[PDB]
């Protein structure tokens, strides 16, 4: 016979990443208009610039 | 050994010299962390969405 429905296109609910992200604001359907974060470089090990 | 030598100096018995008979006081245990263990040489990152 016809086939009326045979699998299709499917939706996903959401993605997932598989690799580490850094940090980061909104920037979908929601945009965030403050800055973005500093990333500041502390707790070093050795000494260096004092 | 009588009669070619004149004079002997004495000290107590060193600590580390062993009779052969005593071999089991040489008997001892050491422990090496099971090989399952994993050491991070990341830092961890500090961050919030808000």
């Amino acid at each position: 016979g016809e086939i009326i429905y045979d699998g299709g296109l499917s939706s996903k609910l959401a993605d997932v990443v598989d690799k580490t992200t850094e940090p980061h604001n909104a920037d979908g359907a929601v945009k965030d208009g403050r800055i973005a974060p500093v990333k500041l470089d502390l707790e070093k090990q050795k000494l260096d610039k004092l | 050994s009588k009669m070619n030598v004149s004079y002997r100096l004495y000290i107590k018995t060193p600590a580390c010299l062993l009779p052969l008979s005593d071999y089991m006081r040489a008997q001892h245990d050491y422990v090496s962390p099971s090989s399952s263990r994993v050491y991070i040489k990341d830092p961890a990152v500090v961050y919030t969405r808000s």
